[PDB]
């Protein structure tokens, strides 16, 4: 029972560095390694130096929803096999390169 | 039929009229019915006020004096803060002459207490001003109540009417009568958050509050070109009564002795609703028309309360219109020609992702209130922006945590009126005869939880 | 637009796991209907 | 007319494509059919992918999911003899 | 909310669209700025002659306000449900702001007489803001499911009314109402005006987002049923029968002459 | 006519109407009441009527005549406007609304 | 007391549809439509 406990009692979070701010809130920053030595090596802690992004939580795609469930089910839905009325059209696919 | 005036068949056919679509609302085995009401027990205790001993000094305008809790109790769940107004005498003699009249400040109560913070052993848990007991008391004021709190702290209209000077009509006496003002706090809120006294034998708990000088709490107004400047001890007979007394009482319960070593010994989470407030930002709206501050909060913000504050005199507070109000006919203050708020449009950005796009001042006047609070303002000013579905539930709602946030700005346009009205060149009686200015303050309130344990208080997050 | 709005989703953390979140947190937006009595009422001399 | 009758054209995507949201794409929701008061609504040409296959996907190398393993790596952790024993921060983001 | 049918203007509908990209709308305001009336000395009744504001001038000028689907008739309200509505459900407290933001502000109410009177008040211009009653906006438990809701199209129809039945004409001395003419005011009758609809909506971790999805759902709804209107003489007779025909389960009935 | 000026709203609703007229009567404990509570459908009923009988202050207004400022110097008009307000049920399912009992 | 009112058992009460049909001869029998979608 001594004197001015709960200044000592719990936890705080970790405040970060003035270079986080620059980051992408949308995309997370790249996980680069920092390096270490003796010689012009800068120990910058990436716990404070980086930033995570927003995508975490709406992306994943994990078995439906996001864009792969759309995916499949636009391309079973949307019909192929000639043309008649009309001037027939190709299937445009949405994925990434 | 008959339709007699004991008549009752009517509701039959009312009551045949059921089918293919009343099935989905009535009807069921499981459906409660009205008429009667489950009856379910409650915990047995009691309440009675108690006075709270001053441990530090004794109060004293201009001054700061702390009152401890008082312990020994089962549960703490109301505080008031209660003072005796001085009594006013005008002189004949005063600078001002016959042109001159002493009234109180608006919304006497509010004013001359700020600061009021709440200590455990010596670290602080809470802390409210002038600017949050405004705003508060606008926002989340239950209607019928409005009269009793206006006499409670003030502006009953007869403790802020102008008196001229011995010598003239008006040589009335301004009443010493005393005034209550409740002390908001986050186990005031509800009684579902009240002080374990029982469970916390080992902490210390101190209330402080810092009163203000008498010189910033009377309008010495001008009859006919409406200045106001400092008062002073010959201006009024009997000079300044710098000691005053005050007290604050505090509501104590009680509980049976089976429930009161039941809980004992037990690790207990609170939920707890607390302000912070920005520093102040002097606006010159003759330089430039926008004004941006840094918003730098902590934990999960609820709302944030802002306005422009009229700053030109000290003696008068609680004015949020570029035109100062100034005396009228009859002996009674009147507002002058043009009145309005000096904000035309505000917007919030989040490190160059403007959030909130550059949407008029009628939209936080009218638009917020209206769907996330529980009454609007009367008077101008007092913009508000919730995060929250509804401000005044102690339950958590939506919220963001500044924490994890980048830096955060909030711009402000200004109006032509305040652009106009901060030079001088007013004519008499016209409020803005002298060059006006105003001031920026920005208020956040936020959650946190309170940790209890070993008999003893925390904050496991900080 | 919504890309504030994400931004804002983002800041999750210890504080307000504590407060929101959970597998059995009930979410606004959808109203839980429960049957009632069928009854009817007029005034009466 | 063989130049014309060579090759496709692109598809046409209806009006209320447009209002769907551009970042994430919207939920993917199988029409119904019958002959009463039913929509035989197209998906592919009614629907939004969002962008969330361009600049989103859990890639091997990128992606927070990625980046968490590091953050806690290189997290000192632990109780500290210098500070006030500072919380790890979590980001997760299960709702 | 982006227009894409006609344009605001008094005497004509317009249609606005609801939106995707939320997860849940659920409150809907329509805004809209008055035009400057200053009277000339050039009218009719000449020096006896004032001009003001109708009452209610918000919950006037917004009659046949519709709430659609795809093509089916949804809901509507108009100006008389709005009165019943907003004189009986009111919430205290909030009054003063809801009469100070529809107008009757007491500025726009109050007769301005001519240009060469004592009182050469012009009516002040500003915006006003009405906050549209819809079933998504009664309560926040029920909300659209916008997401969810991708093969159909949301559709908000609101049809203004025309500024010769907005101003009141009335004579200073025998208090008689004449119709307005554009000749009567300074500037004309501008009958385009400026509005806008603003609507608030919520977001949502994705995690439930779609996993709320491919589900069936039901909801209850308060809609209105107005009777035609019945022309009531009361010098021919003092006792008059209305015959009424409603559908479905009535709540109330509000009625008035 | 006072019946449904005041003691109805009195009791089932959360205000008084401030003005003339506004007369309501209903069926519902509570007519802001999003939940359901007292109602009768009016499909299954047959025919149903309101019968209204005038003040003798409105009648003496129908005919003009009136001096300078009295608001009946010129004949009077009226005409009755009824509102009724009902509940229904809509549901949602793949991707469309649209009401199941039509 | 209510055994007045509760011993009896009203008649059948038509809805206003029934009162537009043909008199001399009746409606033909057809089953009505049955469903969660648009049904009455």
């Amino acid at each position: 029972p001594h004197w001015m406990d709960p200044q000592l009692m719990g936890s705080q979070t970790t405040q970060y560095s003035r270079n986080r701010g620059y980051g992408d809130p949308i995309r997370g920053d790249l996980p680069i390694v920092p390096d270490d030595g003796g010689w012009f090596a800068t120990r910058a802690n990436p716990a404070h130096h980086l930033h995570t992004g927003a995508l975490s939580m709406i992306g994943g795609d994990a078995s439906d929803c996001g864009s792969t469930a759309v995916q499949q089910l636009i391309k079973k839905y949307e019909d192929k096999g000639c043309n008649n009325n009309g001037l027939n059209v190709m299937s445009s696919h949405y994925g990434g390169v | 039929t008959c339709t007699t005036g004991a008549g009752v068949t009517s509701g039959f056919i009312d009551l045949a009229t059921y089918d293919n679509l009343d099935r989905a609302l009535y009807g069921g085995k499981d459906a409660t019915t009205y008429f009667i009401k489950e009856h379910y027990p409650v915990g047995w205790f009691t309440k009675l006020p108690t006075m709270a001993t001053r441990v530090s000094g004794n109060p004293a305008f201009g001054q700061e004096f702390s009152v401890g809790v008082p312990r020994s109790g089962d549960y703490v769940l109301n505080a008031w803060l209660t003072l005796k107004t001085p009594e006013i005498k005008l002189l004949e003699t005063n600078r001002l002459g016959a042109n001159g009249t002493v009234r109180w400040t608006k919304n006497l109560m509010h004013n001359a207490v700020e600061h009021a913070s709440l200590t455990f052993n010596d670290i602080c848990a809470q802390q409210f001003n002038t600017a949050y007991l405004d705003a508060w008391t606008q926002f989340n004021m239950c209607e019928g109540k409005r009269i009793g709190y206006d006499n409670m702290i003030g502006n009953t209209s007869d403790m802020t009417n102008p008196t001229p000077a011995q010598g003239q009509d008006g040589a009335r006496t301004l009443p010493s009568k005393n005034l209550v003002l409740p002390l908001p706090f986050f186990f005031s809120r509800d009684c579902g958050l009240a002080l374990p006294t029982v469970v916390l034998p080992y902490n210390e708990i101190r209330i402080n509050i810092k009163l203000r000088s008498l010189q910033e709490l009377l309008v010495f107004q001008n009859k006919d070109t409406g200045n106001v400047i400092p008062i002073s001890a010959t201006d009024i007979a009997g000079g300044l009564a710098d000691t005053v007394e005050a007290y604050v009482y505090m509501t104590v319960g009680l509980v049976s002795n089976v429930e009161r070593c039941a809980m004992a010994g037990t690790v207990r989470d609170m939920v707890v609703e607390q302000m912070q407030a920005a520093p102040t930002h002097i606006v010159n709206p003759q330089n430039t028309n926008n004004v941006h501050v840094d918003m730098r909060f902590s934990h999960a913000v609820k709302a944030l309360f802002f306005m422009v504050q009229n700053v030109t005199y000290k003696s008068v507070g609680s004015n949020y219109t570029c035109v100062t109000p100034v005396n009228g006919p009859g002996n009674t203050v009147m507002e002058p020609a043009m009145s309005v708020d000096p904000i035309k449009s505000a917007s919030l950005t989040y490190e160059n992702t403007t959030r909130l796009a550059n949407m008029g001042v009628e939209y936080y006047s009218l638009v917020q209130p209206w769907y996330f609070s529980a009454s609007i303002p009367v008077y101008t000013g007092y913009h508000m922006y919730s995060y929250a579905l509804n401000v005044g539930s102690v339950h958590p709602s939506g919220s963001t945590n500044y924490g994890r946030l980048t830096n955060a700005s909030i711009t402000v346009t200004m109006s032509p009126e305040s652009v106009v009205a901060a030079a001088g060149g007013g004519n008499n009686n016209s409020g803005y005869n002298e060059p006006q200015r105003f001031a920026l303050v920005v208020i956040a309130v936020n959650h946190n939880v309170i940790r209890i344990m070993n008999g003893s208080m925390g904050f496991p997050i900080l």
